[PDB]
């Protein structure tokens, strides 16, 4: 939008690399993509304890709006991975992420950070919910053939790291 | 693949370095080669898992 809003994104997201860094959560390795552009992050999160994506590693993008934090980012894995609130395209569908299906909240606002972004990332991977899943083929997996759902992400965690 | 995205060398050895040391590259390396050195390990020991593979 306006460069006004653009030069406040800017300075919002340096202070946001600052808190991320400082805070330092375990698992969670993000950062801007290039020197000269803040708006685009490369983040690489490692699989939750006690899951199927746990002896993984997961590369995603995560692309700033603008006029953030009045949008909020939009999260890729890439490549995809198999989860009930993973998009089959590797779009990340949690409240956090979306702007004011189904209601209740946390949904976006100027009032969270990058690092509750991420952090929500993880709990989502720890904990899925079907019940507003955005990969359909996931949630019935998850739901009815646990075991072939963990197979599924399990092999292509092999895959991912040479194997 | 991983070890290709972030140039981690099938050989390489990073067995000495601690997180805290290392700037934000050098952290997404090493957490890619401590995942494969950790699945190696697991593989030679879970049948399970090597079944995946066949």
């Amino acid at each position: 939008g306006s460069a006004a809003a653009s030069k406040t994104a800017q300075k919002r997201l340096l202070k946001e690399l600052q808190q991320l860094i400082k805070d330092s959560p375990p698992g969670i390795v993000a950062g801007p993509k290039s020197e000269n552009n803040i708006f685009i992050w490369d983040c690489l999160i490692q699989g939750p304890p006690d899951t199927p994506y746990a002896d993984g590693v997961f590369n995603a993008k995560l692309e700033f709006p603008k006029d953030y934090p009045l949008s909020p980012p939009k999260l890729t894995f890439t490549p995809s991975i198999l989860h009930p609130n993973i998009y089959p395209n590797g779009e990340v569908c949690i409240s956090i992420l979306h702007s004011p299906y189904e209601l209740a909240e946390e949904r976006w606002s100027p009032v969270q950070s990058v690092e509750k972004i991420l952090l929500s990332v993880m709990s989502m991977l720890s904990e899925p919910n079907i019940e507003s899943g955005a990969n359909i083929d996931a949630c019935i997996l998850w739901r009815d053939n646990r075991p072939e759902f963990e197979r599924q992400v399990k092999l292509s965690i092999l895959k991912s790291l040479g194997f | 693949m991983l070890l290709d995205k972030f140039h981690v060398d099938l050989n390489e050895d990073m067995s000495n370095l601690s997180f805290k040391d290392l700037d934000i590259e050098e952290r997404k390396r090493l957490l890619v080669w401590q995942a494969r050195k950790n699945l190696e390990t697991k593989l030679q020991s879970d049948k399970d898992l090597q079944s995946l593979l066949t």
